[PDB]
C-alpha cells in the first residue's frame, strides 16, 4: 500500500520457519538488530508484528 | 579519529584461560560454505573500534 498508509500485521500461535529466510537467495538485506539470527530458533515471544 | 585498533568478533569456539589466536580464518557465519571468498554470508573475525 501506500508509504504513508503503510500495511501492518499482528501474529501469534504459529512456529516460525527461519529456512526461507535462510535460504533466500533474491533479497538485498536480511538483517537481525535486536538477536542473532543463530539466537532466533531457541527463543520463544509472546506476540510478533 | 582513530582506527588502529581491533578486536576480534567471531570465533568458532570460546576461548580457554590464557589462551592467544591469532588466525584470520574466514568463519562460515552463513549457510553457503565459504571457499576463500568473503560475501555477505562470510564475514571477518576482527572489527575496529
Amino acid at each position: 500500500a501506500s508509504v504513508y498508509a503503510w500495511n501492518r500485521k499482528r501474529i501469534s500461535n504459529c512456529v516460525a520457519d527461519y529456512s526461507v529466510l535462510y535460504n533466500s537467495a533474491s533479497f538485498s538485506t536480511f538483517k537481525c538488530y535486536g538477536v542473532s539470527p543463530t539466537k532466533l530458533n531457541d527463543l520463544c515471544f509472546t506476540n510478533v508484528y | 579519529g582513530n582506527y588502529n585498533y581491533l578486536y576480534r568478533l567471531f570465533r568458532k569456539s570460546n576461548l580457554k584461560p590464557f589462551e592467544r589466536d591469532i588466525s584470520t580464518e574466514i568463519y562460515q557465519a552463513g549457510s553457503t560454505p565459504c571457499n576463500g571468498v568473503e560475501g555477505f554470508n562470510c564475514y571477518f573475525p576482527l572489527q575496529s573500534y
